[PDB]
RNA sequence: CCCGCAGAAGAAGCACCGGCUAACUCCGUGCCAGCAGCCGCGGUAAUACGGAGGGUGCAAGCGUUAAUCGGAAUUACUGGGCGUAAAGCGCACGCAGGCGGUUUGUUAAGUCAGAUGUGAAAUCCCCGGGCUCAACCUGGGAACUGCAUCUGAUACUGGCAAG
């Protein structure tokens, strides 16, 4: 069965990247829209957007610079059998701080520098490179 | 308020008091609101010819930006402290709040 | 300019109906030293002419690597045929710490600091194509920026 | 009972000796309450050679210990000379 | 503790002669450069990987004739400090007491000045130290001893010591028998050809 | 005794230069031959606007200590 | 693979065997030479291979050979025997120490020394 | 510790040199004797055995052996695999067990932050100082990666309650 609706996400974008679709389709939920707002900020998407109410659809619409995936790579750090955590001083830099680390931290999910700055820790949902 | 460009030269047997040396230069010089703006330095160098005997000495880059009144007064303390053996006040026509290849190289 | 290295020779043979026919064969890599590095490969019967050949096929197919003052941007993983790479950018003065197929391609492609290590199989030809992959798809804030639709000091952060 | 003396420690001729306060029934150089200073008797005579903290030194004093005779001197060859 | 062979016979392998013998008389003339000794020596030796580094290392050590074991440990102190660690190892044999009396000027030969300061003739601030491998500190005053000065040897040590380029970081005194260690030396100052990162990667295999 | 030609590209013009500095060693050592005389226009091509400034450079670079007055520095 | 299987059995640090269980891990042991003769080598090999059967104190019965250049051994020797296998000659294990308790140095050896018990020759 | 006395006088071995691995020939020997960490040598022109010269490494030590980790990503948490090379149970059901879609509120269990106590000294590390240097000794830091308690924060996981 379905038991990890991110891991999920990552997999509909790489699949997407690799396809070389424009858009893709999934359920929505308000963690997948909270990565999803939050991979607008570094440009890795292009737009979301959530339709329905009953049984919200959230779409993401890629990106591509030459023809080739703007997502190189992404992969789940803490997963349903094995979750990890990271204290501030300890946090991981990803793709040498040219990617970002999604943290869910107790003032929502947020990047790496994001709470690097507000120094504070949380879980390490996925790297992106 | 006229940018200029000091490039001075420490003896090399000094180069202990060369940081206390910028903290005088630029306190005076602020005194004026005499943005610095660049304050570089190459630390010893290989002299290309052996000036003064000393076949190798410092090397300071200062693209300060102060009065012309305010600056006068350095050249005469150049002229007058053993230390700097040789300077060039240089005056560029605007500032330069970069790097120089001298420090890119490295 | 142009500097060479060899990393290998090896005594190939074919048999025939005769007895067995001896080749040799020859890896090396060019560069300018400015990140700019290509590798070559050659087979010939005597080992001078090999060198040739792997010359001019270093001389062709060369690739531009975006360097960082004559050291990596940062770690790469690269993977070519059961050999895997891992090199690290290193602080200054620590040299070139690596393989001697590995070490041979840094030269040339003008690294100076580096932390490299060899994983699963360490044959000459495969190690030195998974590094020069690895080296192709390291990308610099200029590029990352463009690519991202974003500019470098946001990025960076400083 | 809890006392301050000197714990050698140091090389073969070269003694120094370490402050500490401890029970007297524990070895010389074995388990001790806390440190409260040191002891260099081969010192250059123009630098420091011997520094305590009269404050814990005191307040131990008052809580009960008693002072050996070697570090009484001590206490008092600083006391006297400033 | 000391090699004590013939010299010339290094000197000829690993092929740049680098600072041996009284230093007057020609270098080739005393013997035949650009072949190594031995009967084989006359042929073109392929060397390797593992050989290149082992040239550099010896080449190294003999300038300042520094055992193995010493040598290691002058690379453990050198990866421990903070800095560039090659150009911190060339700075550590620079600063040992032999090697700046013969570079002061007070010995023909890093080997005879050695044996100066091994047979209690060198006065550092005013004590008396005969251990070749102390280390010089910066603004450290280095001065022949009385009685030692009165050695003609010492004499003649000082005239040749004008066609060596006098280095920089040493002050020294021609009558006064005198030397200022100024400073620690760099990089740049010495020689070209040493390649101190080979000597940081073969030691940290 | 005379000569005067061209190289058909005045490299300082190309890259742009609005201003040579005399801190470019590197550039500069590409225009001053290996006694040390600053070589003419008529052979590398250079602009006469930036020779002019090149020319300036040189002299400060020299002064500075930066470059070799000549080479016989006894 | 899993972290969950790998919970309910954990890594199981394999213990690596000596190749010379007979020393229980000590350098050198003494023993009585039960038997002297002599054996044949493996296949790329032909000689005749000078060994010995020799008693431990420990009990363990063990065949040692020799690398000495004639040997003063026979029954009943108390002999040093050291680590190191023989390439040929399956099923031997150990070193007789030349040089060393009853066996004799070896006769006109002069490199290698050290490795056979010979003091050095008068000059 | 210092000062004088005399005269180079009283003070250098050990292992290796076929590849790995720095450093080679000559003689003897002739699958013999032998060596051998791995690869392997020797059957009459042995850079591999034995001797000689020569040369390489290390040095008042050099070698061998035993032992621990490394290299060994070769038990892989970081950091592996299971079509054919080792490795999918013959197949299904299924308990304990692990894991669990979308939703609000609820706590604070995990978690995260804050603080405080605790983490003996030595050791180790950094900056110094003392032995002529060095080891050695020592000053101040750092560190002790930890745990307990409390105050928070509450996204997420778990918690129950309703979707
Ligand atoms: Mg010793
Ligand atoms: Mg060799
Ligand atoms: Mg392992
Ligand atoms: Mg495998
Ligand atoms: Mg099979
Ligand atoms: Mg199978
Ligand atoms: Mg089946
Ligand atoms: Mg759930
Ligand atoms: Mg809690
Ligand atoms: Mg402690
Ligand atoms: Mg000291
Ligand atoms: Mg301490
Ligand atoms: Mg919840």
């Amino acid at each position: 069965s379905m038991q990890d609706p991110i891991a999920d996400m990552l997999t509909r974008i790489r699949n997407g990247q690799a396809a070389n679709k424009a858009a893709v389709t999934m359920p929505s939920s308000k963690l997948k829209v909270a990565i999803a707002n939050v991979l607008k900020e570094e440009g890795f998407i292009e737009d979301f957007k959530v339709e329905g109410d009953t049984k919200p659809e959230l779409e993401l619409t890629l990106k591509y610079f030459q023809g080739k995936a703007v997502v190189e790579s992404i992969q789940r750090v803490s997963r349903p059998g094995l979750r990890i955590y990271k204290r501030k001083d300890e946090l991981p830099k990803v793709m040498a701080g040219l990617g970002i680390a999604v943290v869910s931290t107790s003032k929502g999910v947020m990047t790496d520098r994001a709470a690097r700055q507000a120094g504070l820790g949380g879980e390490i949902i996925c790297y992106v490179a | 308020m006229r940018h200029y460009e000091i490039v001075f030269m420490v003896h090399p047997d000094q180069s202990e008091q060369v940081p206390g040396m910028i903290e005088r230069y630029t306190a005076a010089i602020t005194g004026a609101e005499g943005k610095i703006h660049r304050l570089e330095d190459w630390g010893r160098r290989q002299l290309a010819y052996p000036i003064n005997k000393l076949h190798k000495a410092h090397y300071v880059l200062m693209n300060v930006e102060a009065p012309q009144e305010v600056i006068d007064e350095l050249e005469t303390t150049f002229r007058f402290n053993d230390a700097v053996i040789r300077s060039m006040v240089m005056r560029t026509k605007h500032a330069v709040t970069e790097a120089s290849p001298m420090v890119k190289a490295k | 300019e142009l500097q060479e290295k060899l990393i290998a020779v090896n005594r190939v043979s074919k048999t025939v109906k005769g007895g067995r026919i001896f080749s040799f064969t020859a890896l090396t890599v060019v560069g300018d030293g400015n990140g700019r590095v290509g590798f070559g490969y050659g087979k010939a019967r005597e080992v001078p002419a090999a060198i040739q050949k792997a010359m001019e096929k270093a001389r062709r197919n060369m690739i531009n690597v975006a360097l960082n003052n004559g050291t990596l941007q940062h770690p790469v993983k690269g993977v070519h045929t059961g050999s895997r790479v891992f090199m690290q950018p290193a602080s200054e003065g620590t040299g070139i710490i690596a393989g001697g197929a590995m070490r041979a391609v840094l030269e040339v492609a003008g690294v100076h600091n580096v932390l490299a290590k060899a994983y699963g199989s360490t044959n000459p030809i495969n190690v030195v194509r998974a590094t020069i992959d690895g080296l192709e798809n390291m990308n610099s804030p200029e590029m990352v920026a463009a690519k991202r639709g974003k500019s470098v000091e946001e990025i960076l952060g400083k | 009972m809890v006392t301050i003396r000197l714990a050698r420690h140091g090389a073969k001729k070269r003694p120094f000796y370490q402050v500490v306060v401890a029970d007297s029934r524990n070895a010389r150089n074995g388990r001790f309450i806390e440190r409260v200073g040191f002891f260099n008797p081969i010192a250059s005579e123009k630098e420091e050679g011997t520094r305590l903290d009269l404050d814990r030194i005191a307040h131990w004093v008052g809580q009960g210990a008693t002072i050996s005779d070697r570090v009484a001197a001590l206490i008092k060859e600083v006391n006297k000379a400033a | 503790a000391r090699y004590l062979g013939p010299k010339l016979k290094l000197s000829r392998r690993e092929g740049t002669d680098l600072f041996l013998k009284s230093g007057v008389r020609a270098i080739d003339t005393k013997c035949k450069i650009e072949q190594a000794p031995g009967q084989h020596g006359a042929r073109k030796p392929r060397l390797s990987d593992y050989g290149v580094q082992l040239r550099e290392k010896q080449k190294v050590r003999r300038i300042y004739g520094v055992l193995e074991r010493q040598f290691r440990n002058y690379y453990k102190e050198a990866a421990r400090l903070k800095g560039n660690t090659g150009e911190n190892l060339l700075a550590l044999l620079e600063g040992r007491l032999d090697n700046v009396v013969y570079r002061m000027g007070f010995g023909a030969t890093r080997a005879e000045a050695r044996q100066l300061v091994s047979h209690k003739a060198i006065m550092v601030n005013g004590r008396v130290v005969n251990i070749a491998s102390y280390q010089v500190s910066p603004n450290d005053v280095v001065s022949i001893r009385e009685k030692a000065k009165k050695q003609s040897r010492v004499k003649a040590a000082l005239e040749l010591a004008e066609q060596r380029e006098k280095p920089t970081w040493l002050e020294v005194d021609a009558g006064k028998m005198e030397g200022t260690f100024k400073r620690k030396p760099e990089r740049s100052d010495l020689s070209a050809d040493i390649n101190e990162h080979l000597i940081v990667e073969l030691y940290s295999k | 005794a005379r000569y005067f030609r061209r190289r058909k590209f005045c490299r300082f013009t190309a890259e742009g230069v609005q201003e040579i500095d005399y801190k470019d060693i590197a550039t500069l050592k590409n225009y001053i031959t290996e006694s040390g005389k600053i070589v003419p226009s008529r052979i590398t091509g250079t602009r006469a606007k930036y020779q002019r400034q090149l020319a300036r450079a040189i002299k400060r670079a020299r002064y500075l200590s930066l470059l070799p007055y000549t080479d016989r520095h006894q | 693979a899993t972290v969950n299987q790998l919970v309910r059995k954990p890594r199981a640090r394999k213990v690596a065997k000596s190749n010379v269980p007979a020393l229980e891990a000590c350098p050198q042991k003494r023993g009585v030479c039960t038997r002297v003769y002599t054996t044949t080598p493996k296949k790329p090999n032909s000689a005749l291979r000078k060994v010995c059967r020799v008693r431990l104190t420990n009990g363990f019965e063990v065949t040692s050979y020799i690398g000495g250049e004639g040997h003063n051994l026979q029954e009943h020797s108390v002999i040093l025997i050291r680590g190191g296998r023989v390439k040929d000659l399956p099923g031997v294990r150990y070193h007789t120490v030349r040089g060393a308790l009853d066996c004799s140095g070896v006769k006109d050896r002069k490199q290698a020394r050290s490795k056979y018990g010979v003091k050095r020759p008068k000059a």
